[PDB]
């Protein structure tokens, strides 16, 4: 592999280099915040309305209350994650109808009322790139109960007690929170992150930002058209980059694929025998007497409990990682959207 | 479900609701002939273990409780099944192997065993799903002068594969000198005879063995048990007994593309999804009965005792049977809390932008809002 | 005799059981014909010993546009001690014996429609396997060298013969051409579509790419 | 051992989960080293005068 | 004559993969970072590398910390001598005491002891008659050896799952430390930090 292009700085003790021109550039950072909230029923998964398996599972122990408590804590933690990241403004601000912000466009990030869901055009692209599976209660127990010639994994996991709970905040409320944050940032600056919102013209706010980074404010006012055109061209470049390349959102897509493959493995583990004569309880209870079927049902109960505990532990570790990423995203929203940051490469 | 007598404010998942079955159906084929276990069990003579017989039992109803009246054995030795459940399930083909061995060698009629009978005379597969019946016979298989009609094999070049016969009678050649018929010091005939006498010990008595080998459901079923059938009912939560396969669910007419040789359908978790009726050749889907999740929305026990109940993931035109107000939510409908047109902060979360709270109206009740 | 050699591209796939599966990638381990295996082409013309061995399976495939092949006599030693399958295309009977009379004591005799119901070259593929004292005949009539594509083979008939098989010989009655390939224990990955047919399969021993696919 | 391998294939699919977890761990360590050290786009060099 | 633990863990299927970046490449990365830091300042982390003499760069750093830049130019020799003596003291403290690298040495020790106890779990019976599969195969028939092999399989699966779970938790901790190290490299090597005690 190549580490990079070779370079050598022309160092001398009476030589300096000073730039004569700048470049306004718009980047993009994608951070996971929450993941899928799942709910697992033990009696339908391990036993599946068999009375003898239910009696032996009650005779076994109290692991299932612990598993239910862990999954409930994970779901409440993801609701807390989304509420921590997005709900940082106490008032839903609104933009004025006039959209002349000093020559800056801001037309592809502010909402438009054409869609029923008030989302911007870049937000519509970002919701179109991620192919969401298990989005909540979308099946609603009506398509699974009917006759489909090609059954999917969602009905097979629904029939085994493996469900998916919907998030507390709908996407309309998340879009409203981001619209309020954008309106406050455009019309106020950093003054809406301390107290009440203070209006200021956007050119003078941008002069304040240049004074923040160490450049005198006459540079902006004598080059306002060039800076506005560079910002518009950067917005168009990230527009074309999000339209063309489909590999940018591979963190959120990986989160969705990880949850889907975990539920698929949990479904597929039901077909294992675990040393018994069969993997189904009905054939065991119909082909044997009580005493031997007790042993076979005990083997299947132990195997399915071990599989379910493995799933719960992996979900706990993934929830810890997602919570760390959500804390990073909340810090970035607090320090970079609500103010100007002096931290290098943050 | 909390193992306590006081309940704080919040939403709690208690249990699941299930639609209980109402009827019970049994579907068996239209078979009326009787299986001839009698022709197997008393005979004038049996065959030797190297030339064991095999009788095909098919296209008949089988009663396994009349086995005990034909031979004076002790109990069945069943592998894979149990002898008391043989009347409640149906096979496809049942074989019966009959031979006479010594009492030392009855333990070699088990799967996974090696020795003399289970190497060159009669070898069972390791996936055996049958029953071995052996009983003493000293009054019919022994003579005071010696009964020499029973033969067995000692010498063979290789081991027998499971379920195969060798009726060839050729002179063995264990030496390096070929003989081709001369029973010399290195060539022996590999068929010796039991010297059965009545004045032996209990370990050297002849023992008549009947081995029943069962073939499970991979075909249309022919050898069933003695149970009556029931008319087929559809679109209802029942219990079904399709050819010994027991389960609970609803049955609907299917639009699938079953081939003539295929009889069952299976899902990803290897559970039965579709079944073919044994009397009329039609395909029925097996969908489990209606279920879901039940959550309880309550204020504190010190506050009041009013309860709203949420049925997760269903539109409740489908509940079989809390309060009397019904409101629909994306997370399933909420029963017991009225929907107001105001909007406050979230007190008790429900899902999809809906919360619930315990507030007044003018008379305290649980309300739901956005 | 005129022994020749050719390539069996993707044929030999049969249904492993009698369970309906749709939209499921299933993995089975049974006795299949390997992909891109080297099979034998026989241009036997009589104006020639057909005593082939068996070796755990026969692919038997004939490109005959007419019906000039009767059946296959199996067994170890076939010198009028114990014969085998005596299938005739006379549309009346399929007689199976454990006795003599190789060509002109009754074991399981079977009556159905003839195997060659149709009149393009119309390749006939058969599978003869013998495990656990049980014998299966899978067959599929593909209407048209061996062609390209995955054609699944149905269990059209089953047979409880229960005898030992070591050799294999085809009975004709002018010009004939039939293929013989040998089955091996291999692991496959079959693809069931929405109609329950096996439209594609992956052999898990051919190349590392297919092993990665499995 | 053939018998143990047959019983292990008869047991379940735990081992593909273990292999997947260990592979994800190793890829994560490589990503850790890359995101700590590889932060510069070019390889600079000091002049011979020190 | 005396087998090490590496052969005993390699013969049981436990291997160690090499890292993607060799130590020469990491040394090249650190040398490039050092060259950019001492020839350009903080300007090589924003855009192109802009050269500046080191006295003017240190005057920038003192103006960053709140001290006027005439302090350095009147005390340049004293500051350079103090820096050289500090670097010599770091060299002496690294030569004398080896207890400073007790995070990296503990990482190595933790991985080594985890693999060693995973090897040592193969000598346990788990309720069976032997810890050797070959003695179970040779001493019993099919039916009883299936039970003993099932017991050993369950025990070894439990041990290996415990090892995998502990490795996942340690990997999460190591990833958190690596994120902290990346933040420190981005904020303190590539620029001057205003955060107290960072
Ligand atoms: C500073 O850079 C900008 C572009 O980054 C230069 O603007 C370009 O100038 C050329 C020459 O007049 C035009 O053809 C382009 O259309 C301009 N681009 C934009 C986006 O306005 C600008 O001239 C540079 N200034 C100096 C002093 O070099
Ligand atoms: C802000 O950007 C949008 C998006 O490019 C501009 O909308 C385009 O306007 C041109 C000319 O009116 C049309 O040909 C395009 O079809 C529009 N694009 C879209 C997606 O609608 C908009 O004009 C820009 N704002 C200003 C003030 O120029
Ligand atoms: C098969 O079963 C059906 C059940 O209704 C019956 O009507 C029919 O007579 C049976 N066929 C024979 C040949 O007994
Ligand atoms: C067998 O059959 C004969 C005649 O059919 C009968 O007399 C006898 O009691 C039966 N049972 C035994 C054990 O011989
Ligand atoms: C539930 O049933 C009603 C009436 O049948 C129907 O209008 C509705 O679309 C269904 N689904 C939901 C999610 O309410
Ligand atoms: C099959 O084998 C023969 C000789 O064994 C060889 O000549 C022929 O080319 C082979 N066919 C192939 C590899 O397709
Ligand atoms: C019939 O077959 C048996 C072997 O199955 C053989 O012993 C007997 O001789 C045959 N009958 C005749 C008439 O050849
Ligand atoms: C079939 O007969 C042959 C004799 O050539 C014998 O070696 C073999 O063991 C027999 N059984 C089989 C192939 O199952
Ligand atoms: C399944 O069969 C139907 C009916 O002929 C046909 O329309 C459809 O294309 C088939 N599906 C596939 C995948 O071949």
């Amino acid at each position: 592999m190549s580490l990079g292009a070779e370079n050598s700085v022309a160092y001398s003790n009476n030589s300096i280099a000073i730039p004569t021109n700048f470049t306004i550039s718009v980047t993009t950072e994608i951070l996971p915040v929450s993941m899928t909230k799942t709910s697992v029923d033990c009696t339908m998964y391990i036993c599946g309305d068999s009375t003898e398996c239910s009696n032996l599972l009650l005779q076994y122990g109290s692991f299932c209350t612990q598993l239910k408590r862990a999954l409930t804590g994970i779901a409440v933690e993801q609701d807390k994650n989304t509420q921590e990241v997005f709900a940082q403004v106490k008032q839903i601000y609104k933009t004025p109808p006039i959209k002349y912000f000093g020559g800056f466009n801001f037309s592809q990030i502010l909402p438009d009322p054409s869609k029923p869901s008030k989302r911007s055009f870049i937000e519509d692209l970002l919701f179109n790139k991620v192919t969401l599976a298990d989005a909540g209660f979308i099946k609603q127990y009506g398509d699974c109960l009917g006759d489909i010639a090609a059954r999917d994994l969602i009905c097979a996991q629904k029939f085994n007690g493996l469900t998916v709970l919907p998030p507390l905040l709908t996407d309309e409320m998340i879009a409203q929170y981001t619209s309020a944050l954008l309106a406050g940032t455009i019309t106020s600056g950093w003054t809406f992150g301390a107290g009440a919102a203070l209006q200021i013209p956007f050119a003078m706010q941008m002069a304040y930002r240049f004074n923040g980074i160490g450049v005198t404010q006459n540079v902006l006012y004598e080059n306002q058209k060039l800076i506005a055109n560079q910002f518009n061209s950067a917005i168009g470049k990230i527009q074309d980059s999000l339209s063309s390349t489909a590999s940018a959102l591979g963190k959120l897509q990986d989160v969705v694929n990880h949850n889907a493959q975990a539920l698929n493995t949990l479904v597929k583990q039901l077909s294992s025998k675990f040393g018994a004569i069969s993997s189904v309880l009905n054939d065991i209870l119909s082909r044997l007497d009580k005493v031997e079927a007790e042993v076979q049902i005990d083997r299947l109960i132990t195997g399915r409990l071990q599989s379910l505990q493995t799933y719960v532990t992996q979900q706990l570790i993934r929830a810890a990682e997602i919570r760390a990423s959500a804390n990073l995203a909340a810090t970035k929203m607090s320090e970079c959207v609500l103010g100007q940051s002096k931290r290098v490469d943050f | 479900t909390l193992k306590s007598f006081t309940v704080e404010k919040g939403i709690y998942q208690t249990s699941n609701f299930r639609v209980q079955p109402t009827e019970s159906i049994v579907r068996f084929p239209n078979i009326t002939n009787l299986c001839p276990f009698h022709e197997v069990f008393n005979a004038t003579t049996f065959a030797s273990v190297y030339a064991w017989n095999r009788k095909r039992i098919s296209n008949c109803v089988a009663d396994y409780s009349v086995i005990y009246n034909f031979a004076p054995f002790f109990a069945f030795k069943c592998y894979g099944v149990s002898p008391t459940k043989l009347n409640d399930l149906c096979f496809t083909n049942v074989y019966a192997d009959s031979f006479v061995i010594r009492g030392n060698e009855v333990s070699q009629i088990a799967p996974g065993q090696t020795g003399n009978i289970a190497d060159y005379n009669y070898k069972l597969p390791d996936d055996f799903t049958g029953c071995v019946i052996a009983w003493n016979s000293n009054k019919l298989d022994s003579k005071p002068s010696g009964n020499y009609n029973y033969l067995y094999r000692l010498f063979r070049k290789s081991k027998l594969k499971p379920f195969e016969r060798d009726i060839s009678t050729e002179i063995y050649q264990a030496g390096n000198r070929p003989c081709n018929g001369v029973a010399g010091p290195n060539c022996y005939s590999p068929l010796q005879s039991y010297g059965f006498r009545p004045t032996y010990g209990v370990g050297h008595q002849p023992y008549r063995v009947v081995v029943l080998s069962f073939e499970l459901l991979h075909a249309p079923a022919t050898v069933c048990g003695p149970k009556k059938s029931t008319n087929l009912v559809k679109n209802k939560c029942v219990n079904f007994n399709f050819n010994g396969l027991t389960g609970t669910g609803v049955l609907t007419e299917s639009n699938k593309k079953f081939l003539p040789f295929q009889q069952f359908g299976r899902d990803i978790a290897d559970t039965t999804d579709a079944v073919r009726d044994p009397q009329t050749l039609e395909i029925l889907d097996i969908t489990p009965c209606s279920f879901g999740g039940v959550s309880v929305i309550t204020p504190g026990t010190n506050t009041s005792n009013q309860v709203a109940v949420l049925y997760q993931g269903v539109n409740c035109t489908e509940v079989p049977v809390t309060g009397s107000n019904v409101f629909q939510t994306r997370a399933g409908c909420l029963i017991g809390a009225e929907y107001v047109n105001n909007s406050y902060e979230c007190d008790i979360p429900i899902g999809a932008g809906i919360c619930a709270s315990y507030q007044t109206q003018t008379s305290q009740s649980i309300i739901a809002y956005t | 005799r005129t022994q020749s050699y050719t390539n069996s591209f993707t044929r030999g796939v049969y249904y492993p059981d009698k369970v309906f599966r749709s939209s499921v990638l299933h993995s089975t381990q049974d006795l299949f014909l390997p992909f891109f295996s080297n099979v034998t082409w026989f241009h036997a013309i009589h104006v020639d010993n057909p005593a082939l061995p068996f070796n755990d399976g026969v692919y038997f495939a004939s490109t005959e546009k007419s019906n000039i092949i009767r059946g296959w006599i199996f067994g170890t030693t076939l010198d009028s001690k114990t014969q085998s399958l005596l299938i005739v295309n006379n549309a009346t009977n399929v007689v199976i014996k454990v006795c003599e009379f190789q060509f002109c004591n009754c074991t399981f005799e079977y009556v159905s429609q003839p195997f060659l119901m149709d009149l393009f070259k119309n390749l006939r593929e058969f599978v003869f396997k013998n495990i656990d004292g049980y014998f299966k005949i899978y067959s599929k009539h593909t209407p048209i060298d061996l062609p390209q594509g995955f054609s699944a083979l149905e269990p059209l008939v089953d047979l409880p013969i229960g005898i030992n098989i070591t050799r294999f010989q085809t009975l004709l009655a002018g010009a004939a051409a039939y293929y013989v390939g040998y089955l091996q224990p291999r692991t496959f990955l079959l693809k069931y579509n929405e109609n329950g047919t096996i439209t594609d399969a992956v052999d898990c021993a051919l190349d590392p790419l297919s092993e990665t696919k499995c």
